[PDB]
RNA sequence: GGUGGAGGUCCGUAGCGGUCCUGACGUGCGAAUCGGUCGUCCGACCUGGGUAUAGGGGCGAAAGACUAAUCGAACCAUCU
RNA sequence: AACUUUGAAGGCCGAAGUGGAGAAGGGUUCCAUGUGAACAGCAGUUGAACAUGGGUCAGUCGGUCCUGAGAGAUGGGCGAGCGCCGUUCCGAAGGGACGGGCGAUGGCCUCCGUUGCCCUCAGCCGAUCGAAAGGGAGUCGGGUUCAGAUCCCCGAAUCCGGAGUGGCGGAGAUGGGCGCCGCGAGGCGUCCAGUGCGGUAACGCGACCGAUCCCGGAGAAGCCGGCGGGAGCCCCGGGGAGAGUUCUCUUUUCUUUGUGAAGGGCAGGGCGCCCUGGAAUGGGUUCGCCCCGAGAGAGGGGCCCGUGCCUUGGAAAGCGUCGCGGUUCCGGCGGCGUCCGGUGAGCUCUCGCUGGCCCUUGAAAAUCCGGGGGAGAGGGUGUAAAUCUCGCGCCGGGCCGUACCCAUAUCCGCAGCAGGUCUCCAAGGUGAACAGCCUCUGGCAUGUUGGAACAAUGUAGGUAAGGGAAGUCGGCAAGCCGGAUCCGUAACUUCGGGAUAAGGAUUGGCUCUAAGGGCUGGCAGCCGACUUAGAACUGGUGCGGACCAGGGGAAUCCGACUGU
């Protein structure tokens, strides 16, 4: 697994062809965006709920979004 | 105290079967089979007892996976010979040639006198 | 292993092909590493140098001698042994050399030997104190030690 | 029951002459005792060197004295350090007073010779 | 402190092997473990590896010497005779 | 007075071996075992596997010992 | 129903086990259902018995590959002969590949592959076999079965091979001069350069052309001692959750209190790595060592292992409790918690440093990598090229074994035989101890049976007044001494030993005193450890209270000894 630091690199990762799905793990004081590529599972840890809500609308419609609970 | 067994059929404590203890997220202790400890390369001169630096000390068939800069150092005789013996070999390759020039000049002076 | 004499990896440069040869010389006493051992007919007379017997003068202490020209060293090549040149003979190219047994032998002047005494000399001066030292002595050499009368 | 016994063991009980099966070297070995005493006294001299309290020469001499089994602990070693401090203080005070008297004498001789070369 | 009177390195052998044999072993056993001053660097680092092979700790420069000592007297006389014959050939 | 830890060093666990009780058993647990006492336990130590030496042969720190419960000449078949 | 099953009680094996797992070997003995004909030296409702059925899932675990000691073809030699010797020796022992030329085919005959011939190049070492513990790339966590799990399922990876048109980016990278236009930002035309960049250096960065050949490294190393780091386990002080006790006491006793592989970062170890600098009044430093004008201390840096902490994985899963369902068949659903610390010559594993020992010097090859060389390729300033060990993307990994026993019942001894058989894991106390004894996890029914009495002879344990070897071939057997601390220790000697010689004193419990240390700011504060010494009091002189555990001395003969 690889942790992405920037939002733009995570968006370019989710825009790729190997991205099977994206899932949202909402625990306390963190929001984790996981995207399943062919080789690695790329993760993004956002501490801001408003930034996570802004990023959640920025997902592409072709990629399968799953809110894990 | 959790006594625990091998996960192979090699039951002997051989150099191939070197282990370490590790705790799983299922809260139990188990062996993880350690890789054998690779060593850094030794110098091509063979006078220094120490090993070279800037080269990853690992088993040799792993070196297909390493990049180019991980296996040597950016220098003449990089990854093969240490820098002290490199600069001494440069000094020697200069000074023996200069001594040959001095011998050639003395031979020309011997032909000039004779 | 199984030898009182220490050996030496002498690296030669091949004159016909670009490849460094290596040889197992018997190290005479006084040879250190990083030394230029010369070898040939026109070589000098010093320790760490092999030259033919017809070129060396009288009373030269040599070891690793050849009994015949070409067999890469046969005579006087155990630890601390040496053979000495007694006299030469220009006609028929022969030379008298006495061996460490004491025998005087007529050997041709074509063959060669390294100069000096073999390193590891005086090895038989220290007594083997015990059967353990004798067991480890002969275990490396060959099965001949349990000598039953 | 083990805790109730080991509290008395910490107090110093059930450890007499009778309830002792191993030797002194078996129970608390003299090699490890020498190790502990060296690890104490060497770092003690190292702290007193790094705190500018002792100098390098007296450090090296007392280091050899620590190695040669002079001091059995830290307290008499501190007392020996302070005794050498008092001795070097008295010797340095007498040496500075002698050097001051010698410098006063030499400067008085220099001024006297200056007055002689100024007059004649 | 002086521990033993007239037995040195052979005190590891105990009462065994005989007094004259331990006296004969003693000098050789001291001479093979006595560190020698190197002729190349000068540092007292000539440690015996095995029979006839001595090693310097500083230069890492291995010298083929005697079995129990560094230079034997026979080898010194041989080196003197060889340099005399070399000077007699050279003139 | 310390440090050091060398030894074909000592007591001694495992391991290897088998002195004595000539104990038990002796149509036995057992065609060689058991109990206590014992020798040794850092090196002539113990040990699996692979391999090599085959019968007037092998191998033997040597007892004519061992060589598949068989050894002063193994076992199987033939002459018989 | 004495033996089967369950519950309760009392016991044992008492972590070098009667526990949990392997190798050889066994071969269905593994699991379920049914039977009690035969076997399990009594019985059995039971079984490893019988009869029906099931059970072993792999690129990553091994074999497969390599070579060791060795075995064994070809040439050759020998032999009446099956054949034998021999393994580099009386051999024309290569079928491989860079580049160039020629013709023939295949694909938008562009440009390249395939083959055919010729020129040219080349050393190798002996065909082949030989380790399920040697070398050998790369898989871990959770769940699931009546029986299989690093193999099945889910979630994370990772190794090798292929990759034509190269599937995508990044490197090779796009700079400079001159001459014009434009107020400028900037834009055109020509000329070269450009197979990377930075640091004094150790060396670093994401790649950073390259052949025949050569050099080197890894593979690739003994035994022992000492020390240090890091894990797993143990110990102590607390927070939580559930249980035990609670006729008296106990902020009490028991269990649990976590996070893999593969990346990134940071502690922590190691350096015989570099720069400034020149040191005697010698200094630095270890348990010991050891180091230094061939450069020590003191500063500033660099590299390696980083199995340890944080983070991605990852709380979703695992576990401890509490509560609701599905009447069931259910990776059911939910609340909480999975916390803070300190220690130790403690046991085991691993890493590193340093020494000692050898008339012992402690393996090869498969395979991989680095470098020196510079034969050759690229493109003329770009919609650039040859070339990539950089980040991704796609496909594939064939064959065999995998169940179980692994030993007082699955192996070998004619057998459920007190024999034999190679390894790993290794808690608490007492104690020097991995000794003996008791206990916790796990396991079991006392080892081919039970009941009733306690006769003689037995076998295995013991105890005996008084004498103390008078018994007997013979102190045979049994018994005495035994641990630790403080004294003291002879003849003789190879001066090392004898020696724990011999001969004495003490040992319990309780209550104290003294001494032996770290962190922070000769002083003050805060904390953690086991020892050593001394004193008092006291018990029916009892105290190494069980266990563990030397009888000794003086002589003679033989063999030195350790060993067999
Ligand atoms: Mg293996
Ligand atoms: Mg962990
Ligand atoms: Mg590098
Ligand atoms: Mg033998
Ligand atoms: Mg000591
Ligand atoms: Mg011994
Ligand atoms: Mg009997
Ligand atoms: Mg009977
Ligand atoms: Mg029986
Ligand atoms: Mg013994
Ligand atoms: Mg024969
Ligand atoms: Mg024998
Ligand atoms: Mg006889
Ligand atoms: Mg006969
Ligand atoms: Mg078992
Ligand atoms: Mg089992
Ligand atoms: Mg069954
Ligand atoms: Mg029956
Ligand atoms: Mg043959
Ligand atoms: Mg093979
Ligand atoms: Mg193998
Ligand atoms: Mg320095
Ligand atoms: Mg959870
Ligand atoms: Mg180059
Ligand atoms: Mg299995
Ligand atoms: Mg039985
Ligand atoms: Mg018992
Ligand atoms: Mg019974
Ligand atoms: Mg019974
Ligand atoms: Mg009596
Ligand atoms: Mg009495
Ligand atoms: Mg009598
Ligand atoms: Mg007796
Ligand atoms: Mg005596
Ligand atoms: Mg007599
Ligand atoms: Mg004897
Ligand atoms: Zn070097
Ligand atoms: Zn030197």
């Amino acid at each position: 697994p690889r942790k992405i630091e920037e939002i733009k690199d995570f968006l370019l990762t989710a825009r790729r062809k190997d991205a099977k799905s994206v899932k949202i793990k909402k625990n306390k004081d963190n929001v984790k965006f996981k995207v399943r590529c062919s080789r690695y599972l790329y993760t993004l840890v956002i501490t801001d709920k408003e930034k996570a809500e802004k990023l959640k609308q920025s997902l592409p419609p072709g990629l399968a979004v799953k809110e894990l609970k | 105290v959790q006594r625990l067994t091998y996960r192979r059929r090699l039951s002997y404590n051989t150099a191939s079967n070197k282990t370490r203890l590790s705790r799983t997220p299922g809260n139990r202790i188990v062996y993880l089979y350690t890789k054998k400890v690779g060593k850094a390369p030794k110098s091509a001169c063979g006078v220094c007892p120490g090993r070279l630096r800037g080269v990853r000390a690992v088993r040799p068939k792993v070196l297909m996976r390493l990049s180019k800069t991980k296996k040597h150092v950016s220098r003449a005789y990089g990854g093969s010979m240490c820098a002290k013996c490199v600069r001494d070999r440069i000094k020697r390759a200069f000074l023996i040639e200069e001594q040959k020039i001095v011998v050639k000049v003395l031979k020309a002076q011997a032909q000039s006198q004779k | 292993p199984g030898r009182g004499a220490p050996l030496a990896k002498v690296v030669f440069r091949d004159p016909y092909r670009f490849k460094k040869r290596t040889e197992l010389f018997i190290a005479a006493e006084g040879i250190h590493t990083g030394q230029f051992v010369y070898c040939g007919k026109k070589a000098q007379l010093n320790i760490g140098n092999v030259l033919p017997v017809g070129t060396m003068p009288e009373g030269t202490i040599v070891c690793c001698l050849e009994e015949k020209p070409g067999d890469r060293g046969k005579l006087a090549r155990a630890s601390g042994n040496y053979a000495t040149v007694i006299s030469h003979n220009p006609e028929t190219k022969k030379t008298r050399v006495k061996l460490p047994s004491g025998s005087k032998k007529v050997i041709s002047s074509a063959n060669r030997a390294v100069v000096g005494v073999v390193a590891g000399g005086g090895r038989i001066d220290k007594p083997i104190l015990k059967a353990g030292r004798a067991y480890h002595k002969y275990k490396a050499k060959r099965n001949c030690w349990p000598r039953v009368r | 029951r083990c805790r109730k016994n080991t509290l008395a063991r910490r107090k110093g009980r059930h450890m007499g002459i009778g309830k002792r099966k191993g030797t002194a070297n078996a129970r608390m070995p003299e090699k490890v005792t020498w190790m502990r005493r060296m690890r104490i006294l060497r770092r003690l001299l190292r702290r007193y060197r790094e705190s500018k309290k002792i100098d390098r020469h007296m450090y090296h001499s007392l280091y050899l004295k620590v190695k040669g089994n002079v001091f059995k602990n830290k307290r008499i070693l501190m007392e020996h350090i302070h005794k050498l401090k008092a001795d070097k203080a008295r010797k340095k005070l007498l040496a500075d007073q002698a050097e001051a008297r010698r410098s006063k004498t030499k400067e008085a001789r220099k001024r006297r010779e200056e007055r002689l070369q100024a007059k004649k | 402190a002086k521990r033993t009177k007239k037995v040195g390195i052979v005190g590891k052998y105990g009462t065994r092997y005989g007094a004259s044999l331990r006296k004969m072993v003693k000098k050789i056993e001291i001479s093979q473990h006595a560190k020698y001053t190197c002729s190349f660097c000068g540092k007292t680092k000539m440690k015996r590896r095995a029979v006839g092979i001595w090693h310097c700790g500083s230069c890492m420069k291995t010298v083929a010497g005697g079995a129990w000592t560094y230079n034997t007297t026979s080898a010194v006389t041989v080196k003197s005779a060889i340099r005399r014959l070399k000077e007699l050939k050279d003139q």
